[PDB]
């Protein structure tokens, strides 16, 4: 019933994003969409470790981002619409009949929780996120992660000569 | 986590009755003209607070950006020390952590930490 | 699975990226079908592996058993819509708990 | 002079001792055990579902009396 | 799951949502009455008895005085980011390890930075709807705060972390059964009071609510409930993160009264900083989380690898 | 209708996504928050991908991490055209 | 590359990921292999003082960003049918993974962000972006076997980088439009022979790596910079404007070697009417190689008076001239040569 | 999948007596019940972990049963209070239970184990 | 010379390299006295693990003390 309440939000909230000029209003709507991401995307694993690092990932990435709204299009009229308001709620209370009158053993996702494994599985009594996280500092893609270190070195090199910083500071007609 | 959803929506119920109880009770009186205006320490603006405003740590933005991506690859590694080879663990966190010394200590040494100004 | 195009030492550490051998119920299936991916190759084994590909395709995707549960769930409600099946007797027994 | 400070400070420890202690007492009107069963690892999950199927109140506890004589 | 848990996890909670509330009020007492000790001159003592009921005096005025509706604002956006700065803060608490099965946070170290980082959002979108240029200037330096503090705040966790293995708060119990864990991490216990402070927007880091600097920072077209939730919010982010100072670096354990004295000694010595110390500039304080506490925490980090390398050989 | 019944959701909002990249806006910044959404989505797909098998979601970061680095390349391009404009608007810039 | 040794640091990751995405034997380590190379290519080709380099990169990451998250949501499409790395018969999401790879590699309909771009470049950077750029996008197409949507972009390609590079007067998006007309006969020769196309690919980065040196020395941006473009001798002009009827596909030059060899194996495979299409477009392309070509062969032009030395590079221009030579005289060796058998 | 070609054991095979007792009540007492019923524990798990297939191994599970029954039939002959007391001991002492948090009972209970 | 300088203006930083160092040396202690010994053969195994007496794992398990 959750997932089914989930999906709703986040069609109703995909259609507000492709409706909204204003950056601020995208701000708004995908913070909603990161919100109702990160629950449905836990649903998924035994555990709820990817969730809590996609909202560490997606709230460090549109801090920067609000200032970049106020350092650029900081001054943009907001425009209320009717007819989306009117659009989503009709949406959204005609999913959620949708999803009251459906059977959610159909509707539920075939991807195996930490209940839903069996009780003969002996990996499954470890620590929850051990053997999902584990490969990452294996022998066979330690070396994936050693490329990611030297990525992450290089992108930061081409930010510093991107962004010069003894050009000065950026806005609007500088 | 249902447990979770369901009390957020509890505090948000509660936090909003207690924010509509605030308003309800709170003294009604006229609006005036200059009592809604922005503050300003009590003169006119000469500019609204939506005109553009400068950035002088764009730089430390980015590289905060790519800092927490580089913190969202640290915290497995408690969980992977009991159950992984030591060696390849302690290659893995050791170069991570130099690397990242490498990086810091780069950007202090070109002064990129600094605001530019 | 695919091929490297040619191969150098950076591909050692992209091929075990993303493979079922890791702790999964349908690895040794897909071990069987790199089997004859390593003596068949790619492209015959497109063809002379065709029971190897399929086994593996439903143990993973699960194609079959989920078109067979949703024959099942379906054709419960048509005979529910249709008046043989009664609503009060509409669903079966449910298992125990501590079963599978 | 000094010892005034402390009213306003027992209340902040008396009140935030509350909400533990309390459960200490709530759990014990009706569950019958003052620590409800702890899901942080899945055996605790799966032995819970073992009880809770076993009788409908899992932290009734099932002893030798359940046991025929043979 | 049994029907009673759900009961009793509502009611342990709503206890636990009502008790933060009122020691949030007494906190806001605690803090006048020592901080004016904190200087030669007394604490409120006129009203009520002895002063006890002075935040009732607080929360009548402010809950009866007339609601600013601004012009230049979006009042739309105004009206709720205060709502929502009350709901993280009072949201945040549900990670607080009870040895009774409240939650079972297997994960609380990434909710709280949740929680953290969702709190200072709440700030500056307030910062930013009010249409004021001192609470723009707030704002934005709540942003610059919390990208001063964000990876230091993670890193310096993540250090504690590893003298536990998992990250359930209430495995720091167990691992401090013979002594506090303020013998060890006193460099942090410095570190992670200077981050606390940083978290929750107080002296020597007051920027987003400046009185002198700025003119009351983000909160300068706030009134009359929306700076009485956005009041409670920041008491109760300092409430848990003197929690979390009693949590880390001293016993974990939460059926002792002395538990809940230190957690008032903390907020004691969360009073006793703002009265010491002048403020810092954001410049410096950038300057400080980025070359100072990061290195030191790396450096640390390493420090824990080697040494749990070490310990783990030896067992 | 196995395809319809799972997975067939982040595709159209996928889409959606790539409608809200490519629709004329008047600022750049946008288009990287339409950028930020169409993440969210493939991490949707790809996090379906990785927990129909068991133990390798380990992937899941590493999206993440190339992710976040697009993401940076596009906030220093957003700095570098105020090297050479004194805006973002998209007709503002050469069209040939 | 010039002016900063970061600049080879640059090129050092861009080599690194462009080697990982065709090494790669799964679709997501080729994904991350293009990230790579877009982060690597994405600080060269910036430049603060030029107000157009700015642009042509931004240009640049929102095409490759566009096409590699197309990429990867037909990839995973495929992983979720079909659960090994490729597909067993040809289906839709496979036409998805080829359009994203023909967005990334510039050919025609999507082709259009190409010479719009070019023309905020310098010309390393377009010699960069118009033969290493092209490994990546155009070695992933190989592991997709369809014909329909292939043809369809080789012929829109030899179409279209015919046609296009009539009208511009700017050599940048004029050697832009001749790329896309030499994109179209490497996806040609792509479904017929992977080493004929890695042929074609060499001797069309070898005649792009030789042109450029000719531009990128004297800095000819211009069509008729070329005609007041100073020689101390005219027969010198006039043998240096020979490998533009080598890159046309005129024999006895070296470029007449690689068409040749897509030509044979293209009707020993049976195809002559796409091939027959691929004739009458590089005629279009010979043409407007023949007005560069106006520039040195009459032998005698009304030239600009007060330039009198010409002034060039010189480990630069002693690398240009063993290729020119290699460019004009190249069929002797045809006999050393070991590949083609 | 199951179908009508697989063999599946009759009902009147898995109808035999269950182990029924509680979680603290197999806590409590489970260092005594493994020196008892180490032999058919570990030839029913290293069966069941080769042969993968819950078909085999039902003699097995019948075996790990009754010991398991046998061994507390054997507790309650004999200082069945003791044990009671333990179980309620490891039951309401702690979330988790926890042999640390009470040993007092454990002590008399295995006193009572040694003495009988 | 440098040593001094970074002592003077920096001193945290000269205290966490020194620290950094330690840490670097008690990892290589550590990870020597794991693999002096047969410590990928642990004493206590998770799960619950059976071998045959002809196994060529079953001699590896170790009889100490607890
Ligand atoms: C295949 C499957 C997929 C197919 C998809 C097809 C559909 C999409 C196609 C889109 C095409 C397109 O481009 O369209 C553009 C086109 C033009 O857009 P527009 O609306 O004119 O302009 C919008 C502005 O530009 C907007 O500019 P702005 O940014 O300035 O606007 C500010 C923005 C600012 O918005 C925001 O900040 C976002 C706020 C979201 C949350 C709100 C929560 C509220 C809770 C209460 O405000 C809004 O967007 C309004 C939002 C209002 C609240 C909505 C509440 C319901 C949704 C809740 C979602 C879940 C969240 C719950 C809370 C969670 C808390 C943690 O869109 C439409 O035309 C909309 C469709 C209308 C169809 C007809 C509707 C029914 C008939 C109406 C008239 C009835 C008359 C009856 C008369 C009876 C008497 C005779
Ligand atoms: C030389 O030149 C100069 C001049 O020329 C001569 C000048 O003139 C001036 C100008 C100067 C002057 C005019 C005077 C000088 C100024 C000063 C001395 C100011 C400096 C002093 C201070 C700032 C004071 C010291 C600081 C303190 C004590 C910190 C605390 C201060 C506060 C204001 C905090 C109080 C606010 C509160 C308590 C908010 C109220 C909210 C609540 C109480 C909410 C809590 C709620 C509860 C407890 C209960 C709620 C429960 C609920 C909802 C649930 C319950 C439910 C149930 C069911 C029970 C200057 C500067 C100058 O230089
Ligand atoms: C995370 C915590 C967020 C806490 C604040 C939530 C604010 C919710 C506002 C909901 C508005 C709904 C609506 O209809 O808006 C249309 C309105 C339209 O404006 P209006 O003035 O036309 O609306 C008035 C409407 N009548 C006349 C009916 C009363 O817009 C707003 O209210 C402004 C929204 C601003 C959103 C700012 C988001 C900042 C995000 C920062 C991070 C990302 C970068
Ligand atoms: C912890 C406290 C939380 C808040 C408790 C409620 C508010 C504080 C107590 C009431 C106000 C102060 C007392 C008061 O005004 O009494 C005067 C009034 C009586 O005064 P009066 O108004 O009749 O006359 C004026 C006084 N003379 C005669 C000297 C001129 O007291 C009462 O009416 C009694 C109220 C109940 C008191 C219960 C015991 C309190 C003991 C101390 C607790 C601390
Ligand atoms: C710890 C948290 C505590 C939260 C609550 C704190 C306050 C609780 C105790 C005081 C309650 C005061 C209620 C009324 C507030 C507004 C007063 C006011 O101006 O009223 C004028 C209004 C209108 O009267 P009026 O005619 O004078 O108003 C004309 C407009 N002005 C104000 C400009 C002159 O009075 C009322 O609405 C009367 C309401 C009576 C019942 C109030 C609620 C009782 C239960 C609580
Ligand atoms: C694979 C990724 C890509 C490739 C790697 C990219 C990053 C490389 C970083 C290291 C580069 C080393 C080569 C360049 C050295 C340039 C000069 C320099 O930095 O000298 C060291 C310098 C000396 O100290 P200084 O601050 O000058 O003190 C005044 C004394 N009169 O300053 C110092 O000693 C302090 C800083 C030293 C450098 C960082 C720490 C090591
Ligand atoms: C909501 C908060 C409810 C409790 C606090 C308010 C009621 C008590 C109170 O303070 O009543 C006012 C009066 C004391 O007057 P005050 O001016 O505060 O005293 C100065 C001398 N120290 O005190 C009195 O008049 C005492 C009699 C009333 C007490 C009521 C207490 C419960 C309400
Ligand atoms: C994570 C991100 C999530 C983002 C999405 C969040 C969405 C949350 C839901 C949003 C709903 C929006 C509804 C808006 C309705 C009001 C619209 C409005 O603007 O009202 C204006 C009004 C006065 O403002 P105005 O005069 O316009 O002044 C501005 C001039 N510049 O303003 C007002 O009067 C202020 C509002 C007062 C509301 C009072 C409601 C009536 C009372 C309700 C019951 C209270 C009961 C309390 C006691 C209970 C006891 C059990
Ligand atoms: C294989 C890779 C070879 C190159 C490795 C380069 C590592 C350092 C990269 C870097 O960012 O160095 C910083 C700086 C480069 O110069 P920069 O200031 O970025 O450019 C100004 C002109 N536009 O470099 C310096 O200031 C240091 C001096 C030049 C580099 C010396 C060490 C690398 C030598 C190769
Ligand atoms: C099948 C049969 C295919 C026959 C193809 C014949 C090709 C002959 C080539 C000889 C040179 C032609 C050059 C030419 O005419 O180019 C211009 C042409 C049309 O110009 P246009 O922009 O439409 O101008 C109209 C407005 N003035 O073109 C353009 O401007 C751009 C190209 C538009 C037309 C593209 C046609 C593509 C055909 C694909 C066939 C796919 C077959 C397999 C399908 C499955
Ligand atoms: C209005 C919502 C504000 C944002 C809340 C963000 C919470 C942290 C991010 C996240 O995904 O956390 C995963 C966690 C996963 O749970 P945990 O892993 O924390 O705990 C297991 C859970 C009963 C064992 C402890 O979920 C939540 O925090 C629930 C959020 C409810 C939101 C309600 C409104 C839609
Ligand atoms: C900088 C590297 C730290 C870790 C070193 C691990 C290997 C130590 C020596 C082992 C010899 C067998």
């Amino acid at each position: 019933m959750i997932q089914l309440m989930l999906y709703s939000l986040i069609i109703t909230t995909s259609i507000i994003f492709l409706n909204m000029i204003h950056p601020l209003a995208l701000g708004l709507t995908l913070l909603i969409q990161t919100i109702f991401v990160c629950l449905l995307t836990g649903l998924m694993t035994k555990s709820f470790w990817y969730s809590y690092i996609l909202f560490l990932i997606f709230l460090g990435g549109m801090l920067v981002l609000f200032i970049y709204v106020t350092s650029l299009a900081s001054n943009e009229m907001f425009n209320l619409s009717m007819k989306l308001t009117l659009f989503s709620s009709l949406i959204l209370i005609f999913m959620l009949i949708l999803s009251f009158i459906m059977d959610k053993t159909s509707s539920s996702l075939f991807l195996m929780n930490n209940d839903m494994q069996s009780i003969i599985n002996m990996n499954s009594y470890f620590m929850e996120n051990s053997l999902s996280l584990n490969k990452l500092y294996n022998f066979p893609t330690n070396f994936i992660t050693i490329l990611l270190m030297n990525y992450l070195l290089i992108t930061l090199i081409v930010i510093v000569k991107i962004t010069k910083l003894f050009k000065g500071p950026i806005r609007m007609m500088s | 986590m249902f447990s979770i959803i369901f009390i957020a929506l509890l505090i948000l119920l509660i936090t909003t009755i207690v924010m509509f109880l605030a308003s309800i009770l709170s003294k009604k009186a006229l609006i005036d003209r200059e009592k809604s205006s922005p503050f300003e320490c009590g003169f006119d603006p000469k500019s609204s607070s939506r005109l553009p405003f400068s950035l002088r740590f764009f730089l430390i933005t980015i590289i905060f950006l790519i800092f927490d991506v580089e913190i969202a690859l640290i915290l497995p590694m408690i969980i992977i020390m009991k159950y992984s080879n030591i060696m390849i663990w302690t290659i893995t966190s050791i170069i991570f952590i130099l690397i990242l010394l490498i990086g810091l200590y780069h950007e202090w040494n070109q002064g990129m930490l600094n605001w530019s100004n | 699975s695919l091929t490297p195009f040619l191969r150098l030492p950076l591909t050692d550490l992209t091929g075990c990226l993303i493979n079922h051998q890791t702790y999964d119920k349908c690895g040794k299936f897909e071990m069987k079908m790199m089997e004859c991916f390593e003596a068949y190759g790619l492209e015959r084994g497109k063809r002379e592996c065709a029971d190897l590909i399929s086994d593996f395709q439903e143990c993973v995707g699960m194609q079959k058993q989920l078109m067979r549960f949703h024959a099942m769930r379906n054709e419960r409600y048509k005979q529910w819509l249709k008046g043989e099946r009664k609503g009060q007797e509409f669903f079966a027994d449910p298992p125990r708990v501590d079963a599978y | 002079m000094w010892f005034e400070i402390l009213p306003g400070a027992v209340i902040i420890t008396t009140l935030l001792s509350v909400p533990i202690y309390a459960m200490y007492g709530l759990d014990k009107l009706m569950i019958g055990n003052a620590f409800r069963r702890n899901m942080d690892e899945r055996f605790s999950r799966v032995m819970y579902q073992r009880d809770f199927r076993l009788t409908d109140n899992p932290y009734k506890m099932n002893g030798l009396e359940q046991i025929p004589d043979e | 799951m049994f029907y009673m848990e759900f009961i009793l996890s509502l009611i342990g909670s709503l206890l636990l949502i009502i008790c933060v509330l009122v020691s949030v009020a007494f906190l806001t007492l605690l803090e006048r009455k020592v901080l004016g000790y904190i200087q030669i001159r007394k604490g409120p003592n006129k009203v009520g008895l002895m002063g006890i009921p002075q935040p009732f005096c607080d929360a009548i005025k402010l809950f009866t005085k007339e609601q600013t509706y601004p012009l230049l604002s979006n009042y739309l956006s105004y009206y709720i980011s205060p709502i929502f700065s009350l709901f993280l803060s009072l949201f945040v608490w549900m990670c607080m390890p009870f040895f009774v099965k409240l939650y079972s946070f297997n994960l609380g170290g990434l909710f709280f930075l949740c929680c953290t980082s969702l709190g200072v959002y709440t700030v500056m979108v307030a910062g930013w709807s009010s249409n004021s240029n001192y609470a723009l200037l707030g704002g934005l330096r709540a942003v610059a705060q919390t990208i001063s503090y964000e990876v230091s705040l993670a890193l310096i966790l993540l250090s504690f972390i590893f003298l536990i293995g998992s990250y359930n708060m209430i495995y720091f119990f167990f691992y401090q059964v013979y002594m506090w864990f303020l013998i060890i991490l006193f460099p942090m216990a410095l570190v992670w009071v200077s981050i606390s402070l940083a978290e929750t927007n107080r002296t020597p880091f007051d920027f987003a609510e400046g009185e002198s600097e700025l003119v009351s920072g983000f909160n300068v077209e706030y009134s009359s409930g929306g700076f009485a939730l956005i009041f409670m919010a920041e008491y109760a982010s300092i409430l848990f993160m003197s929690m979390l100072f009693c949590v880390i670096f001293l016993g974990c354990d939460v059926f002792n009264l002395l538990f809940y004295m230190k957690l008032t000694f903390i907020s004691f010595v969360f009073i006793w900083v703002r009265g010491t110390l002048p403020r810092f500039r954001y410049d410096k304080l950038m300057y400080l989380a980025w070359k100072c506490f990061l290195s030191f925490s790396l450096n640390y980090l390493l420090f824990f690898i080697g040494f749990k390398i070490l310990l783990f050989s030896l067992l | 209708m196995i395809m319809i019944l799972y997975w067939s959701l982040p595709m159209i909002l996928f889409i959606l996504g790539l409608f809200c990249f490519v629709s004329n806006r008047k600022h750049l910044l946008s288009m990287l928050l339409s950028l930020e959404f169409i993440v969210l989505m493939l991490f949707f797909m790809l996090f379906i991908y990785l927990n129909m098998l068991n133990y390798e979601s380990y992937f899941s970061m590493m999206f993440l991490t190339f992710s976040v680095c697009e993401g940076a390349l596009g906030l220093s391009i957003l700095v570098s055209m105020i090297r050479t404009h004194g805006n973002d608007y998209f007709q503002s810039f050469s069209i040939m | 590359m010039f002016n900063n040794s970061s600049k080879i640091l640059f090129i050092t990751i861009m080599i690194i990921g462009t080697l990982i995405t065709v090494t790669s034997n799964s679709w997501l380590g080729a994904w991350m292999g293009l990230e790579i190379n877009l982060l690597s290519f994405i600080p060269l080709l910036s430049d603060n003082n030029n107000l157009m380099s700015t642009e042509a990169s931004l240009k640049y990451f929102l095409t490759q960003v566009l096409a590699s998250t197309v990429l990867l949501f037909s990839s995973i499409l495929l992983m979720l049918k079909n659960n090994m790395n490729n597909e067993i018969n040809e289906s839709f999401t496979s036409m998805i993974i080829m359009s994203a790879l023909l967005l990334k590699s510039g050919a025609a309909p999507f082709h259009f962000w190409f010479p719009n771009m070019m023309e905020g470049l310098t010309w390393m950077n377009a010699l960069m972006l118009m033969t290493w750029q092209k490994i990546a996008p155009l070695m992933l197409i190989s592991y997709l076997n369809i014909k329909y949507l292939l043809l369809i972009s080789v012929i829109l390609s030899v179409i279209i980088g015919a046609i296009g590079g009539l009208n511009q007067t700017s050599l940048r998006k004029l050697m832009a439009f001749s790329s896309i007309n030499h994109l179209g006969w490497m996806l040609s020769s792509l479904m017929i022979s992977e080493s004929i196309w890695l042929i074609y690919f060499f001797f069309y980065s070898f005649l792009s790596f030789v042109l450029t040196f000719m531009f990128n020395i004297f800095k000819l941006f211009h069509l008729n910079q070329l005609f007041s473009w100073f020689v101390n001798s005219k027969i010198l002009k006039f043998t240096l404007f020979m490998n533009f009827l080598s890159l046309g596909g005129l024999p006895p030059f070296l470029g007449f070697l690689p068409k040749w060899l897509v030509i044979q194996q293209l009707t020993l495979c049976n195809q002559y009417f796409m091939l027959t299409l691929m004739m009458m477009s590089t005629l279009i392309t010979l043409f407007f190689y023949l007005r560069i070509c106006y520039s040195a062969f009459m032998m005698n032009y009304f030239e600009n008076n007060w330039i009198m030395k010409m002034n060039m590079n010189s480990i630069n221009y002693n690398m240009y001239m063993i290729m020119t030579f290699f460019s004009i005289f190249g069929l002797f060796l045809i006999s050393l040569f070991y590949f083609m058998f | 999948v199951i179908t009508n070609n697989t063999t599946l054991p009759e009902e009147s095979e898995l109808n035999v007596q269950e182990l029924n007792l509680s979680s603290a009540a197999l806590r409590a007492g489970a260092f005594h019940l493994g020196k008892q019923c180490e032999q058919a524990n570990n030839e029913f798990m290293l069966c069941r972990q080769e042969l993968d297939d819950p078909r085999a191994c039902l003699a097995e599970g019948k075996a790990v049963t009754s010991c398991a029954l046998d061994f507390f039939r054997k507790v309650k002959k004999t200082c069945h209070e003791e044990f009671t007391q333990y179980a309620t001991c490891l039951d309401k002492s702690s979330g988790t239970m926890a042999f640390s948090h009470c040993r007092k009972t454990q002590g008399v209970f295995d006193k009572c184990i040694k003495d009988n | 010379s440098l040593l001094k300088r970074a002592w003077n203006e920096i001193p945290d930083i000269v205290g966490g390299s020194a620290l950094a160092l330690a840490g670097i040396v008690m990892a290589t202690i550590g990870v020597a006295n794991y693999y002096a010994k047969d410590g990928d053969n642990r004493r206590y195994k998770l799960g619950y693990v059976v071998y045959r007496h002809d196994d060529p794992r079953a001699l590896k398990v170790r009889n100490d003390e607890d």
